[PDB]
RNA sequence: AUCGAGAGGA
């Protein structure tokens, strides 16, 4: 009934817990607040997979 | 065991909410209360 | 000096809750160390409970120093305070 | 004869169904109860494990054994070990049992309470026969054994009463009803819709007169005539339960009446 | 985990019965309830001794040692 | 002492307002016109059907304990069917000589109104209510 | 590990004896009997039978904490009747009902078949 | 724990004999509270139990699954052909007397979960045990024979009360307490107490 | 709006009134307008009721807000308390927030004020100014292990005669 | 912070808590293995020597016993080992560290501890089973249940520490908390629901029980009270036997809605001493309400007495309900068929009335609304309609009960649950609230993929149509799920936020305490307010009181206070006074009756300006109303016998008392004014109540009498002062900082109105206390 | 009326532990979360080999039991063979007080 | 025995 999906590090069962992140290479637009100079800003996290 | 295997961690505008697009991907009710709530997710 | 005279004391003749909680407590600390008792013991043998009977019959020898804010103070005896409360 | 009355309906080796007439509620219930708790019996208490290479861990095995039933027929002639004068236990107060299964087959090698052995001297009395009601002969599946599995333990069974543990209870479940129309209005019947249709009647409606709506509520009425059914686990044949029941209930009213003369 | 003796809530020795329940529908192709009704269990507290009961002793015995 | 009130009343309203063992009753006297009475009856013990004359009395006796009756040789003013014990409270005056006393018998209330309750119903934490036929 | 040994439900401890009668501080001709190691099985019985006795003014019982078998019952009777006697006569009757319901059961049993 | 977030701790063990009972002789394992219910608005808890009894009676599998054609209605109908007031309840008798129960009481089988926690593995006391080296205050960890913090919160509550010698006691005579030497001029701890 | 107010006949009578409500603030401007009541105009900003009408008003508009949070939630707290909060916030001349900006920079103790926020840098410039310490506040005597002058410790006991 | 303001401590314990409906209020069940390891440094006295020498032999294992024996010579005698453990020669002047014992003072604590209440002195009853047990009505102010909650307890080590424990922190005293000028402990759960049952008019119980019940109350005087019914079968009324717990001279009068001294509804409440007269007992009385039993018993009789009372109610009700049962079953939400169609056809009429609105704005005929978006009004417009629906269709399930409906009975007692809990399930769920607006177009222009874009009807944007009983449709589930998350999210945030505001509020008044001149000072010794809370009165000795002088007509006023002896119509008929016909006419004393009235009209003009609004009820010290009922009993008064006073008695006497009501003592002049000023309000009441045409017309005092009431009002006033020493800073903060934590919605339900978003919840309190420059919802509200 | 796809079956938005709650569509939605808080803390039979492994801490239930009422989905999570609870007969009634 | 992170209880 063990399904696995973990590692063994010195008699100990270690699981890798999936990590979230914002996706890259998607171009998004963002309104920027009232007390600052810039009205709109567009961002892209360019990185090679 | 069978949960702690299918888990989902988020670092750190409305991140803790159960955003619409969650449909069928993240469970809408399986989450840890207080502390880091809604930030940790299950499949 | 400093000390404000008996005549012209302007505080509460009524004993404060705190005052008595300390009066009973300090006499209890003595009584516990079997130092002389000042009343007929009606079968009672609990330090704290004795102090109540002594404060009942006003036979406790301790004067209270009350400090007003400027630095001066007022003196009342547990012999002259009202223990109504 | 005289006071409180009985009228049996069914009387199996395991079930006594009866009515009970002209008694107080206070006394019926207090007989229903003394039945559950307070009736001497015999069961395993001191399990002394020598070898156990089982899938089952030691004190499990040795908790089933307690629950397992043992013939408590002549139990009234065997001292409580708390009462005895012997060191830990003798043939006058305790009966000693030995299990002993090795595994053997390639197949699973089951262990039943049929497999137990009596070792203690019985002096000659009806005590310590693991109760077997199962058709094929082997009541109560203790534990399984694969191949080289061994199990060998020694048992001591002491007299006791279900007020201590429920291993000593000879009772099982006790059915008990009184007044099936509610002419005592002891309750008040819930309904979203209707009392008469929403709740079914008891199998006991048969025996008692219905109400007749045209009559005022019977006020000076009293708790009377109770519908008991008694089961038996098997250490005592149903009747003796409900005899010793009445008997103990009496016997410890005695110790009071007595205690009054002493002090 | 090896069928109970007595049921918890009443204490009808539901001990010797497990093996039988395994026969009355394996062999005597019955449906559940009717197999309980025949075994002796009117009262569902005992009746739920054996309808829920899961028998793992079956697996632990499979480990070789 | 002795008695304090005596009359015959005509029941004009039985009211099962959200109860099952108690009913509020409504009645006026056959004998005299200007009077009215309200009373919480234990309908389950003495059933009351509308337009159903009753006789209503008040005493102050027939103080230590209430002992179980044991009427092997006892005596109360028990000639009647239905009897309660209670306490009088407000002594209200509806303008001019009209007057009304309020009684509580363990929560069951009684509002009696008339005029010739005169030299009779002093606040005596006594008062037994009695009903027959 | 804070668990009161089982056999402390029916065995009498040490010092502790089965009956303890004390004058009722409050009511004339009254008494409070303390029953060590005994409870509902036997408390209710003696109360609801004792109420049948017509020369009995007052009678009631209560287990005070469910943690202990020890139950109390207090009994008031009529001028010239001893509380203790009233118990004796009550207990006795209960003997008699149960020594009866025994033999009345005895014969109904024998006469049944299967 | 139920399966819905009714929690609870056993406030008392009761024997069968003292416990309420249904005319058939059954007796609960398990006696929560009415009030458990309107507050938390778990209804499933109520369903799951209904249709669960039905599942002990029938020999059928219960089906709890989410979006289906199960209703209270569809179920009840399936109980009052097995013979129990078709919305659960059951008529019971108080155990102490034997009297009937003046109100009938939803009763029926269900899951319960045995969570960790409890009790002889958090129960703890201390009257001076071991202390730290860095502060001469008592050590943290139940196990390690610790001592429970009197957090700044607590202090606050102590002051409200005005009970001040006890606030000092909590803070000197247990925990720390120490005697140093000062020079009445310079005002520090240079003093070398060549004692005795 | 509802408003209860005396009819000539002595009793209070329910009387309606038209009330204008706004999004934004500039008080010293609206109140000078014709046709309005410059005696009962009100803006939820207690920081401008202060600027325009003066510290004493400030006190009670602040109160009104502290209040129209508890009672509006349906909870009740006795004046004295919110008064004392409102008061402490007010005595020091203007408004004095309950943060390490307002009250805590105030000239209290040193120990007693480091038991809050920015703990070290307070102790530092407490040794640059060589600022003295009263040791009369609470926390001071908490840190030193003394019986602090509170309820119990508010007064001194002794030691009289008497004995004759 | 970690090590000086908050130290790890000795002589303590912590376990799990349980209910014990058989323990008494001020007690705590401390399991053996604990009070087997805690010790109290007790000295050797000729008093306790005997009960000590036997603790040594016994030692650390048997319970009542000891651990260490402490001598003079520093040395510790360790008697869990030791050669000399089984003997000892004890002199006076040593110490015997005995085990903790039955009936000792201890401090019971439960964190978050944010409350002069989270901290209480209790008595110790040593018990088996390893839990702390505590009695059921000390549950509100510790704020616990027993769901695995656990708790803290330290044991004093010094003879006064333990005095200062029981004489200040003792639960009994702490019954009436200075937060809310009302008690903070009441009857709840079973006991509450039950008392409502036991107290219905329908509810009678007969001999058998009415004997045990009486025996169940420990301070019962052994008198079976005479039954309500004595006709066939002598029934005792519920009410009747409960009135056995209620002590003597306890007077209470209420009135709920339509209540008429005859209680058709059986509502309201009246206790005429000891016994109750009518009404139904629940939360509004036997609960920690403003002016119910608990509040009244405590001031009237005392703490120790009220703290006994608490137990006595429960012993009974609990016992009664023990043997009467009650329960709740799914069917308790099965609402009636012919109404079911009714409910669903009421949403159906709300559903099609959003249509015509949607069809309107889509046809461009909707305007404006004023000061909003075209869109933004429609959004408001729909939440109203859809809450209107939910709440109407809710109260169609609230009427469809069903008195033998278990649920309603609870809400009808006030033991648990509310109307919304009944609308939810049985009827329908409602609109799903997120970020103040209804469910947001997560996916572009539609909330889920199973909808079409641009869909603005109820369930496209998160209306759950069904109840809980029918079950939530997939689409809905996720929606409910969403709003659900937000609920949890901003708990683990509102808690976090509050518990900063508390702390800031705390470290900021920390030390403001009342001094020995009744002024209020800090560390520096600055005055903050010159008489604590503008009157010098400890909040705990306070009750709301009607004023009356404010309301009613001037006509109504001149027929209440005008004693015109000169006017042959407005005199006190010889009916009222022993004087009367000798006082009519006269001028010598009319000039006193005159200047009484004039002072009373100036009251009426004064109050009308202080309380602009009319509202005539205000918290004030000494309940006068209740001192009259006391006089109307303690002196057995016949409303037919005509006083014995002079006018001079009344009018002169009341002025003298007026000057005797001291608050500030100073012999100067400015002080003697603040004397007047902090006494001023109270007096307007006092003037209003002890006025001539009242003291003779309404409540009909004698001389004898009166003087009693006069001395009482004085004696009760003086006891209501703030006790200099009273640490008021901590008390302020704590008391505003706790509601904070038990607030809901940092949004609100003003959010039907998408513009009456006036910033509250915590956020407001955060903006106020931060003294924010940029506040969120600023507003002129011109008149 | 312009579909392209259809959902496999709507109980598949649930995660591994909610698919144990019987009747999630009849709970208020927070309490559905709490059962997934717990139930993880709720002991049963962590694996079958449990008597062959050496782990700090191990809890095994004397008598575990497939619930009397399952989720269709339970079956792929193998609950019915490795269950974490017992079938108690529960009495929703106010009693002695405790 | 200390510093670091997480898991969980209210
Ligand atoms: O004072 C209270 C306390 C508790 N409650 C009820 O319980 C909660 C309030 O307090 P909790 O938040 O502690 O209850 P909970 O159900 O959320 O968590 P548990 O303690 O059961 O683990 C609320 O959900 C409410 O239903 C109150 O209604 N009022
Ligand atoms: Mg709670
Ligand atoms: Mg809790
Ligand atoms: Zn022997
Ligand atoms: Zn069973």
């Amino acid at each position: 009934f063990d399904m696995g999906g973990y590692f063994i590090i010195n008699g100990s069962e270690k699981v890798l817990i999936a990590q979230e992140r914002s996706a890259g290479n998607i171009v998004q637009v963002f309104k920027k607040a009232a007390p600052s100079p810039i009205s709109h800003v567009a961002e892209i996290r360019s990185a090679l997979e | 065991t069978l949960s702690h295997l299918r888990r989902t961690n988020t670092p750190i505008a409305k991140p803790r909410q159960l955003h619409n697009t969650h449909w069928g991907l993240v469970c809408p009710a399986e989450t840890p209360e207080g502390q880091a709530c809604g930030l940790v997710k299950n499949l | 000096e400093k000390a404000i005279p008996k005549d012209q004391r302007a505080t509460t003749p009524y004993m404060t809750k705190y005052e008595r909680a300390r009066i009973l407590g300090t006499r209890a600390l003595q009584i516990s160390m079997n130092a002389p008792v000042f009343v007929d013991l009606e079968g009672e043998t609990d330090p704290l409970r004795i102090a109540m009977k002594e404060l009942a019959e006003k036979k406790i020898p301790l004067v209270i120093r009350r400090y007003l804010p400027d630095g001066s103070f007022e003196d009342w005896s547990v012999e002259e305070l009202i223990v109504d409360l | 004869e005289e006071g409180p009355q009985v009228k049996i309906r069914e009387a199996s080796k395991d079930n006594v169904d009866f009515i009970l007439s002209n008694v107080d509620l206070a006394m019926a219930n207090s007989l229903r109860r003394v039945m559950i708790a307070e009736i001497p019996t015999l069961a395993i208490d001191s399990v002394e494990v020598e070898t156990n290479t089982t899938v089952l861990a030691d004190e499990f095995i040795a908790h089933r054994l307690g629950l397992i039933p043992l013939q408590s027929m002549d139990i009234e002639q065997l001292e409580y070990s708390r009462d005895c004068f012997c060191e830990d236990h003798c043939d006058k107060c305790s009966v000693v049992l030995t299990l002993q299964a090795f595994g053997e087959s390639e197949s699973t090698t089951n262990v039943y309470s049929k497999d137990l052995v009596i070792v203690s001297n019985l002096m000659g009395r009806n005590i310590g026969h693991p109760i077997i009601q199962d058709k094929e002969g082997n009541g109560v599946l203790i534990c399984k054994l694969r191949k080289g599995q061994e199990l060998k333990l020694t048992c001591v069974a002491k007299k006791g009463i279900a007020k201590e543990h429920a291993k000593w209870g000879p009772a099982a479940a006790i059915e008990f009803e009184y007044d099936p129309w509610n002419k005592l209005k002891h309750t008040d019947y819930w309904y979203e819709q209707d009392s008469a249709k929403e709740w079914p009647q008891s199998k006991n409606c048969e025996y008692e007169d219905p109400p007749n709506e045209g009559d005022p509520f019977d006020y000076k009425a009293q708790a009377d005539t109770f519908y008991m059914n008694v089961e038996s686990v098997g250490s005592i044949p149903v009747d003796q339960v409900v005899v010793r029941g009445i008997d103990t209930l009496q016997k410890k009213v005695a110790s009071i009446l007595l205690a009054l003369t002493q002090m | 985990m090896i069928v109970p003796v007595r049921c918890f809530s009443c204490g009808k020795v539901v001990g010797d019965k497990w093996e039988s329940y395994l026969n009355l529908l394996q062999e005597d192709e019955l449906d559940e309830g009717t197999a309980l009704s025949r075994l002796g269990l009117k009262r569902y507290c005992c009746r739920r001794m054996i309808l829920t009961h899961v028998d793992l002793i079956e697996k632990f015995l499979r480990y070789n040692p | 002492s002795n008695t304090l009130f005596d009359d015959i009343f005509q029941v004009s309203e039985v009211d099962p307002g959200r109860y099952n063992k108690v009913c509020r009753i409504e009645a006026a006297s056959t004998t005299q016109d200007q009077c009215k009475l309200t009373l919480d009856i234990n309908v389950e013990l003495f059933p009351v059907a509308a337009q159903d004359s009753l006789t209503v009395t008040i005493a102050s006796s027939l103080t230590r304990s209430w002992r179980p009756p044991q009427a092997g040789d006892r005596s109360l003013a028990d000639d009647y069917d239905y009897v309660m014990y209670g306490t009088a409270y407000k002594f209200e005056e509806v303008s001019k000589d009209l007057i009304a006393v309020y009684y509580s018998f363990g929560g069951l209330l009684m509002r009696l109104e008339g005029n010739y309750r005169n030299l009779n119903n002093l606040k005596q934490e006594n008062a037994y209510l009695l009903i027959r036929r | 590990m804070n668990a009161p040994d089982r056999f402390e439900l029916f065995l009498l401890g040490e010092g502790e004896s089965k009956l303890k009668i004390d004058p009722d501080t409050k009511a004339p001709n009254a008494v409070v009997i303390t029953f060590e190691k005994e409870d509902h099985t036997l408390g209710n019985l003696i109360r609801a039978e004792l109420l049948n006795d017509r020369k009995v003014l007052f009678a009631a019982y209560k287990v005070e904490h469910p943690f202990f078998a020890r139950f109390k019952l207090r009994i008031q009777t009529t001028e010239g009747y001893d509380p203790k006697d009233a118990l004796k006569n009550a207990c006795n009757s209960i003997i008699n009902k149960l020594g009866a319901l025994k033999t009345n059961f005895e014969t109904e049993w024998n006469l049944q078949t299967l | 724990a139920s399966r819905h977030g009714q929690k609870g701790t056993i406030g008392i063990t009761y024997r069968r004999e003292d416990m309420p009972f249904t005319a058939e002789g059954i007796v609960p394992d398990l006696i929560i509270n009415p009030h458990a219910i309107p507050s938390r608005m778990t209804v499933a808890h109520l369903i799951e139990c209904l249709l669960s009894k039905v599942a002990a009676l029938s020999g059928n599998e219960g089906d709890a699954s989410p979006f289906t054609d199960i209703t209270v209605e569809g179920i009840s109908k399936l109980l009052r052909e097995h013979g129990y007031q078709s919305r659960g309840f059951e008529v019971m008798y108080n155990g102490h007397t034997g009297k009937k129960l003046m109100a009938q009481i939803f009763f029926g089988p269900t899951y319960y979960q045995r969570l960790r926690h409890m009790v002889d593995d958090k129960i703890h006391a201390r009257a001076r045990g071991p202390m730290q080296v860095l502060t001469r205050q008592p050590v943290e960890g139940r196990s390690r024979d610790g001592g429970l913090r009197f957090g700044e919160m607590e202090r606050d509550c102590m002051i409200a009360h005005g009970a001040a010698s006890f606030l000092k006691e909590r803070l000197m005579e247990a925990s720390d307490a120490f005697r140093v030497h000062i020079c009445g001029i310079c005002g520090l701890m240079t003093v070398i107490a060549k004692l005795n | 709006y509802d408003r209860k107010v005396p009819s000539p006949t002595g009793e209070y009578v329910k009387e309606p009134e038209w009330v204008l409500e706004t999004d934004g603030v500039n008080l010293s401007e609206v109140m000078t307008v014709p046709g309005i009541d410059p005696t009962r105009i009100y803006t939820n900003s207690f920081i401008d009721i202060m600027e325009v009408l003066g510290i004493e008003a400030g006190r009670a508009a602040l109160y009104k807000e502290v209040y129209n949070v508890i009672a509006s939630d349906g909870s009740y707290v006795n004046y004295r308390h919110m008064a004392l909060l409102v008061d402490v916030m007010t005595t020091q001349g203007g408004l004095t927030s309950v943060t390490r900006h307002g009250f805590n920079r105030s000239n209290t103790g040193a120990l007693m004020r480091c038991s809050f926020e920015e703990t070290v840098e307070i102790l530092f410039e407490a040794g640059a100014s060589a600022e003295l310490d009263d040791c009369r506040g609470v926390s001071e005597n908490v840190i030193l292990g003394q019986m602090a002058p509170i309820g119990t410790g508010a007064f001194d006991v002794m030691i009289d005669e008497e004995s004759l | 912070r970690g090590n000086l303001m908050g130290k790890r401590v000795d002589f303590s314990a912590r376990t799990v808590i349980s209910g014990d409906p058989n323990l008494e209020l001020d007690q705590v069940g401390v399991p053996k293995s604990i009070a087997k390891t805690l010790t109290y440094p007790e000295v050797v006295t000729p008093y306790n020597i005997d009960r000590l020498t036997q603790l040594v032999r016994n030692g650390p294992n048997e319970h009542p016993g000891a651990k260490y024996v402490i001598r003079d010579s520093g040395d510790r005698i360790d008697l869990r080992y030791s050669k000399r453990a089984g003997d000892i020669q004890l002199q006076y002047g040593w110490k015997v560290e005995r085990h903790i014992m039955d009936n000792d003072p201890v401090l019971f604590n439960r964190q978050p501890s944010l409350h002069k209440m989270s901290m209480m002195a209790h008595r110790v009853k040593v018990i088996p089973y390893s839990t702390f047990r505590l009695n059921l009505s000390v549950t509100s102010p510790y704020n616990a249940d027993f769901d695995g909650d656990e708790m803290n307890l330290h044991v004093p080590q010094s003879e006064e520490t333990r005095a200062e424990l029981s004489q200040l922190c003792a639960v009994p005293l702490q019954i009436v908390s200075p937060q809310s000028n009302k008690p903070c402990m009441g009857i709840v759960q079973d006991t509450l629901c039950g008392i409502r049952k036991l107290t219905l008019r329908d509810t009678f119980i007969e001999l058998d029980q009415v004997l045990n019940m009486l025996y169940w109350v420990p301070d019962w005087d052994g008198v079976i009270p005479t039954p309500a019914i004595i006709k066939p079968k002598p029934l005792w009324s519920g009410k009747q036997i409960l009135s056995v717990a209620i002590p003597n001279g306890i007077h209470l009068q209420r009135f709920d809605e339509g209540t008429t001294l005859l209680s058709p509804k059986d509502n309201g409440m009246l206790i005429i001493d000891g016994q109750i007269i009518f009404g139904v007992v629940e939360k509004k009385t036997v609960g920690s309400s403003n002016g119910g039993l608990i509040h009244v018993v405590t001031r009237e009789k005392g703490p120790q007495v009220c703290a006994k009372l608490f137990g006595n109610i429960q012993k009974v009700v609990n016992f009664w309900l023990l043997h009467n049962g009650f329960s709740t079953g799914i069917g308790d939400t099965i609402a009636d068929g012919p109404t079911m169609r009714e409910i669903t056809e009421t949403i159906a009429e709300a559903k099609k009335k959003v249509l015509d609105v949607t069809k309107e704005a889509q046809a461009n005929l909707l305007t404006a609304k004023h000061g909003m978006t075209l869109r933004e009004s429609f959004e408001d417009n729909v939440v109203r309609f859809l809450n209107e629906a939910r709440d109407k269709a809710g109260r169609l399930a609230e009427v469809n009960l069903k008195d033998l409906n278990n649920v309603k009975q609870m809400v009808m007692a006030g033991s648990k649950g509310s109307f919304i809990n009944i609308a939810q399930m049985s009827a329908c769920v409602g609109q799903q609230s997120v970020e103040g607006k209804r469910i947001a177009f997560g996916f572009v222009d539609r909330t889920l993929p199973h909808f079409s874009k641009d869909d603005y009807s109820p369930e496209s944007k998160g209306f759950v149509e069904n109840s809980y009983l029918r079950g939530l449709t997939p689409q809905e589930f996720f929606f409910h799920a969403m709003g659900g998350r937000e609920g949890l999210i901003d708990t683990a945030v509102k808690t976090a936020e509050t518990g900063y505001i508390q702390r800031r509020l705390v470290k900021a008044l920390e030390d403001i305490m009342v001094h020995y001149d009744n002024t209020t000072r800090n560390s520096l010794g600055n005055v903050i307010q010159f008489i604590y809370g503008e009157d010098g009165m400890d909040a705990a000795h306070i009750e709301k009181q009607s004023l009356d002088t404010i309301g009613g007509s001037d006509a109504a006023f001149e027929k209440r206070y005008r004693v015109d002896l000169l006017n042959t119509d407005h005199t006190l008929d010889p009916s009222l006074l022993e004087s009367g016909s000798e006082i009519l006419g006269d001028l010598k004393l009319q000039v006193l009756l005159d200047e009484e009235y004039k002072q009373l009209v100036k009251d009426r003009k004064f109050l009308r300006e202080v309380f602009v609004d009319g509202e005539a009820n205000w918290p004030l010290p000494v309940n006068i109303r209740r001192i009259i009922q006391n006089a109307q009993q303690t002196f057995h008064i016949d409303h037919t016998k005509p006083s014995d006073l002079t006018i001079k008695d009344i009018v002169l006497g009341v002025k003298d008392l007026q000057e005797n009501l001291l608050v500030l003592r100073g012999k100067n002049e400015i002080i003697q004014n603040a004397q007047r000023d902090a006494v001023t309000l109270f007096c307007c009441l006092l003037r209003s109540r002890l006025a001539t045409r009242r003291v003779l017309q309404e409540y009909r005092l004698t001389k004898q009498a009166f003087d009693w009431v006069l001395s009482n009002i004085e004696a009760q006033f003086l006891r209501s002062v703030v006790h200099p020493g009273e640490m008021v800073g901590v008390l302020a903060a704590q008391s505003i900082g706790e509601p904070a934590t038990q607030m809901t919605l940092n949004t609100f339900h003003f959010a039907g109105v998408a513009s009456k978003k006036v910033t509250s919840g915590v956020p407001r309190l955060k903006e106020i206390l931060n003294v924010a420059k940029n506040m969120k919802t600023p507003s002129l509200t011109v008149y | 009326t312009t579909f392209t796809h259809c959902e496999i079956h709507p109980s598949m938005i649930l995660g591994v532990a909610a698919s144990i709650i019987p009747f999630p569509d009849h709970n208020q939605s927070p309490r559905n979360t709490y059962q997934s808080a717990m139930g993880k803390q709720a002991m049963g039979v962590f694996l079958t080999n449990y008597n062959v492994r050496m782990d700090t801490m191990a809890n095994i239930l004397y008598y575990p039991q497939k619930p009397l009422g399952t989720t269709r989905a339970m079956e792929y999570l193998k609950f019915r063979e490795l269950p974490a609870g017992q079938n108690a007969i529960v009495a929703i009634a106010c009693y002695s007080g405790y």
